[PDB]
């Protein structure tokens, strides 16, 4: 498997064309639970390794020890995309509560909803 | 898959923590509730928590006697029940709560109040 | 010239797999207005003239005489993807306040969000 | 691009509908502003409105008094200014706002309100 929202899986965002970002990394579901049951896609955030720190407020910075990450990385509230649930191999985690919140704050800035 | 533990015996005015541990699915991808059945009534849900563990809900009967609980390392659900009353006699079932539906159930554990 | 979030711009969205909403259809301006301005990349919604009626709360109606459509055609808030600049096509007509506070509330619920 | 009509001079108390016609430029694409200037006294911001007319937003010098609108269509702004006192007379210009700064700018229209004579 049951898909969370706030889970962190391994996606393949392939192919992308100009800036936006592509790979196969890490996303972040933040679609909702009933979305996430019923949907054959999800929609998630991409997660980057290639930044430590990010003084954006579409930025939210995750640590590599507590979500077990292959290093300090930053997702990216900016780079949303909807995934069929196919693209999705492996689980690595899921985002604590307090994260969370701080994902929404931030996905409330990023769509300019208040 | 789910096995519980901690029932028993107590007077009225004494406290239990009754105990749910998961095996063969991933506990981290669930969220958990305490319902309870009294001889020849139905099903009374109790109580729930969320798979993160920061969010807890309560049925008017036992709000404010009972508190829900979680531990994700050891993958177990727990119920602490205080304030115990002749009406809280059953059996208790832990239950996984995934968007509407309950889908795998413990083996109840019994519960006297007297 | 400028992009506005509430627009509907014509963006192509191929390539896609299975079930994600695919090929060069109208899409939302759903990011906010700076990021519409100076960033490299807009996040949309995408709409779909398959059904013109949507039992759904991600759903939200649109009429093609207003907006200037095809045919009467739905705006999907559960297919959402952050595209560059380079993707967005003609422009063809934006939505009004009213129709954008609807679009909003279905993010809103997509996301599981709340005001 | 921007012209302003509607100004003139008004005894102390009067009203006046000062209006913006834009053309060159797609006008569904931009926030309205109206700034106006006193002689030597610098620039004082007036008021906007949002691309799709719902949302609104003024001085606190002016709140209350006047009253912004659109019409899309024309592709016109207008101001409705009212309770006008002394302390309002200046040129007053439309302006295009789009997330921070101005683009385009109106050529002005003056405005006077005093008892005269
Ligand atoms: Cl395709």
């Amino acid at each position: 498997d049951p898909i969370r929202r706030g889970d962190v899986y391994l996606a393949d965002l392939s192919p992308v064309q100009g800036s936006e970002q592509g790979g196969v990394r890490p996303v972040v579901i933040i679609q909702n639970d009933t979305g996430n049951k019923y949907s054959p896609t999800v929609i998630v955030a991409a997660i980057t390794g290639r930044i430590n720190k990010a003084k954006i407020p579409t930025h939210v910075e995750i640590e590599k020890k507590k979500y077990k990450l292959d290093k300090d990385s930053v997702i990216l509230l900016e780079q949303i995309r909807t995934l069929d649930k196919k693209r999705l191999k492996e689980k690595l985690t899921y985002l604590s509560d307090d994260k969370m919140k701080e994902v929404d704050n931030a996905l409330m800035i990023s769509l300019g909803l208040n | 898959q789910l096995q519980e533990s901690g029932g028993g015996l107590v007077q009225p005015g004494g406290s239990l923590r009754l105990s749910c541990a998961a095996s063969g699915f991933t506990f981290s991808s669930y969220d958990m509730s305490w319902v309870r059945q009294a001889p020849g009534k139905g099903l009374e849900w109790v109580s729930a928590i969320n798979r993160g563990g920061g969010s807890t809900y309560y049925a008017d009967s036992v709000k404010g006697r009972f508190t829900i609980s979680r531990d994700n390392a050891k993958n177990t659900v727990y119920l602490q029940m205080n304030s115990l009353k002749p009406e809280d006699t059953a059996v208790y079932y832990c239950a996984t709560w995934w968007v509407d539906s309950y889908d795998y159930w413990g083996q109840g554990t019994q519960v006297t109040v007297s």
